[PDB]
């Protein structure tokens, strides 16, 4: 076998180069991007292998800690775009610490209590900056933000009677939800939905009535799940899909062998990492939105008695998704991103190391299997894949709040 | 009147006509998070669109800073709100609308606000008359632009414009095959005109697809339709397909051809068909050429098919 200080890689196998597209001598818009992407991979992978010398990953864990860190406080006006998304950019902070075991410190985390509570509206919710709209994406990322403190008086911030008031007075009669008053329907607002009644204790039999069927409808032939019924299968919606139905008990609704069979083909054989929607490029951000939905998915048949899964691995390549996130989206200068040549983004370091946790951790009953590449350092906390906060602070929340009465209901 | 880059703009704070409401400064506490240091023209503009705001100044000046405050940030959700309260208010021309969300779009097509508004305007006006056109142009710059497909199916849905949409969806394959969004866009046509139900419909797509497979044979998108329009009656109810496949095996082994008769094979075996062990062998056989040779990025996922393959048909 081999010394501790090289590592064979899957991407490195002389094999692999048999992944490469085959175009079939027809190029089109798609296979010329596809081709473009793969030749800059090959060159990186190429760079990570000396020979029969095939040094162990590294997960640079530091630069990532200190480009995260620096974002917290005060940003350049290049991120004026982001002027009503401030509680993503905390919650995309605050996560990608929590995964690097970097404690946040007593006076950043109420500094941050503080400011959500300014971006919290009086009639329920939370907008994207103080005096905003309330809006179901923000109001998302606000608490799962608040639970990743973790302390009383991040809990305590949020209004619950108005939180619950202001999920009703989005509802429609159809099941689904409107992101904002006067906005868009899409399954992004079931999933923000149920992900924040579910950690706050604010469910009530009516809330969600007809949700499930309308989620179903947005399943299509391909196996995925689209943004609104009759769209395109894509990660991001299926992602919210699946979990806002695991939130609900109601997974059984959805075929599950197709979403199965559709979300695994979505894994690219030469890159490692996933693509959003077939015939698309790979993007380090769907390490989390397509892999965490094996986790989804394990979880789902297991309930069901399902006598072939297995115990010590999820459905999708573990390693080679490892791999992709490891030697290509990792910025030099901290930071990660969506594949090389990109530029690194808050949101691009939280969901590339969301999915690096999910593809290192397996987790089913009392087994558990760690597969953690490279050095042993690069090994992650563990995320939860409905909520995606640590599974300890998930626990904390919903203790916390199952304390508390639904908002007027008994 | 003067757009934000024009040589010509003033800040709103300099202005005459603005002079008698004072600007709404952002609260952003004692001790700020991910606080954004604006640039002096934007937190100008943010300043008077908070003043008007708390106000509910529902006036022509208010209506046209919303347009400077949209500029700045076009996903300010909360800015284009107000403006559709304002559209209303001052009963607007919603056509002079149209022109601006036009314009709008064709700069930042990738935005949920901008295709929302859209959509308001022309459940308002109930005139979906330059949508299609409109749209194409979108799509003649990003084929794949998932709102500009979203906006085009409820534009059709809602108004009942089907009769074209089959041949924008054949022109579209023919400059590129493998663009999944145009499979969806074929499913979503038929399964809402003639159904898949009508047999010689069915036969019309099943023959469409295999020439499609037969041009590019590692096209995903083609496989996924070809397995989209015939799962829910059952892959193992097209005797015929099984054969077709068979016969393209040896000169066209893809992973895709492969993966549809492991397909066929777990069908079949759960319709009780002839020669079970003989199913059973072929589709487990396959399952590990696919998890060691062919498809190996999935070999969980087809080693899991064998152990599901196992316990449902062992014996
Ligand atoms: C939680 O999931 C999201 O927020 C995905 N969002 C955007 C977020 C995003 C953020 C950044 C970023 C973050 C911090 C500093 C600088 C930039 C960059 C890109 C973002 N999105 C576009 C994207 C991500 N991956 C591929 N693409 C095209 C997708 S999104 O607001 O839902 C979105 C809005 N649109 C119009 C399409 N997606
Ligand atoms: C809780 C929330 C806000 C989840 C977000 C879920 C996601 C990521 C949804 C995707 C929405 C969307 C508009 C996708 C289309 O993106 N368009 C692209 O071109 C990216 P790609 O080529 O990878 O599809
Ligand atoms: O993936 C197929 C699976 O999705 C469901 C919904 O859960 O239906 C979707 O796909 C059908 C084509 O297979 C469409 O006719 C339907 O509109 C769409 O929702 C299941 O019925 C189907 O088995
Ligand atoms: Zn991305």
């Amino acid at each position: 076998s081999s010394p501790v200080w090289s590592e064979p890689l899957y991407s490195l196998r002389p094999e692999h180069a048999r992944e490469r597209l085959q175009d079939d001598s027809v190029e089109t818009v798609t296979s010329i991007e596809q081709a473009k992407v793969e030749e800059k991979i090959q060159e990186v992978f190429s760079s990570y292998k000396f020979n029969h010398l095939v040094p162990r990953l590294v997960l640079q864990r530091e630069k990532h800690f200190h480009y995260l860190k620096r974002g917290l406080r005060q940003l350049t006006d290049a991120y004026e775009c982001l002027d009503a998304s401030r509680p993503w950019l905390c919650y995309w902070i605050l996560h990608s610490l929590e995964l690097l075991d970097e404690p946040i410190p007593q006076i950043v985390a109420t500094d941050v209590c503080q400011f959500l509570e300014l971006c919290q509206s009086p009639e329920g919710g939370f907008g994207g900056g103080p005096g905003q709209y309330p809006h179901l994406a923000p109001t998302y990322a606000a608490v799962n933000a608040l639970c990743i403190i973790g302390t009383e008086e991040a809990y305590d911030i949020i209004n619950r009677e108005k939180l619950l008031q202001y999920l009703y007075s989005l509802k429609q009669p159809d099941g689904s939800f409107l992101m904002h008053v006067g906005g868009e329907v899409d399954v992004r607002s079931a999933y923000c939905a149920a992900s924040v009644a579910s950690l706050t204790n604010i469910i009530t039999p009516d809330l969600f009535e007809g949700t499930a069927e309308w989620i179903a409808r947005c399943q299509n032939w391909e196996g995925g799940i689209g943004g609104v019924p009759g769209m395109e299968a894509h990660g991001g919606y299926t992602f919210c899909g699946l979990a806002a139905l695991v939130i609900l008990k109601r997974e059984r609704s959805l075929n599950l062998k197709s979403l199965l069979q559709w979300v695994t083909s979505r894994q690219m054989r030469f890159e490692g990492g996933f693509q959003g929607r077939c015939n698309k490029l790979v993007d380090g951000c769907y390490s989390f939105w397509q892999a965490g939905l094996l986790p989804l998915l394990h979880r789902a048949l297991h309930a069901q008695g399902d006598p072939a899964l297995s115990m010590s691995h999820w459905m999708f390549h573990q390693q080679a998704l490892q791999e992709y996130i490891l030697m290509c989206c990792q910025c030099p200068a901290g930071g990660l991103l969506d594949k090389p040549g990109k530029s690194r983004d808050f949101y691009h370091t939280c969901y590339c190391l969301s999915g690096l946790s999910i593809a290192q951790h397996f987790g089913s009953g009392a087994m558990l299997h760690d597969v953690v590449l490279g050095v042993p350092e690069n090994a992650l906390q563990p995320t939860h894949p409905v909520y995606n906060i640590g599974p300890d602070k998930v626990i904390q929340a919903t203790t916390y709040f199952l304390q508390k009465p639904v908002p007027g209901f008994e | 009147f003067v757009s934000l880059d024009s040589p010509s703009y003033v800040l709103y704070r300099d202005r005459a006509e603005w002079a008698d409401i004072d600007p709404v400064p952002q609260n952003d506490g004692p001790n700020p998070v991910v606080q954004i240091i604006y640039s002096d023209k934007f937190r100008d503009v943010y300043d008077y669109f908070r003043a008007v705001l708390q106000r509910d100044e529902r006036s022509e000046r208010a209506f046209k800073l919303t347009r400077d405050a949209i500029e700045l940030n076009a996903a300010n959700y909360t800015v284009w709100h107000f403006r559709r309260v304002l559209l209303k208010s001052l009963q607007k021309d919603l056509h002079e609308e149209m022109n601006y969300i036009t314009a709008i779009i064709e700069e930042q097509p990738k935005n949920y606000q901008v295709w929302h508004h859209r959509r308001v305007l022309v459940e308002w006006l109930r005139d979906p008359s330059q949508e299609l056109e409109f749209i194409a142009d979108i799509l003649n710059q990003d084929a794949k632009n998932y709102h500009a497909w979203q906006h085009r199916q409820w534009v059709i849905q809602e108004f009942k414009l089907w009769d074209n949409e089959l041949q924008y969806v054949d022109q579209l394959l023919k400059e590129d095959v493998r663009n999944n969004s145009v499979w969806n866009q074929r499913y979503f046509v038929i399964s809402n005109t003639t159904g898949y139900n009508d047999r010689a419909v069915l036969e019309r797509e099943v023959q469409y697809t295999l020439e499609m497979i037969k041009l590019v044979p590692h096209n995903e998108s083609a496989w996924n339709y070809l397995k989209g329009i015939l799962q829910d009656r059952g892959l193992s109810k097209y005797p015929n397909l099984l054969n077709q496949l068979l016969d393209l095996q040896p000169s066209h082994s893809s992973p895709y051809l492969i993966a549809f008769l492991v397909d066929i094979y777990e069908d079949m075996l759960e319709n009780q068909c002839d020669n079970k062990e003989d199913i059973l062998n072929k589709a487990l056989e396959l399952c590990e050429i696919l998890a060691k040779e062919k498809d190996t990025i999935r070999k969980e996922y087809w080693r899991y098919i064998g152990r599901s393959l196992q316990s449902k048909h062992s014996t």
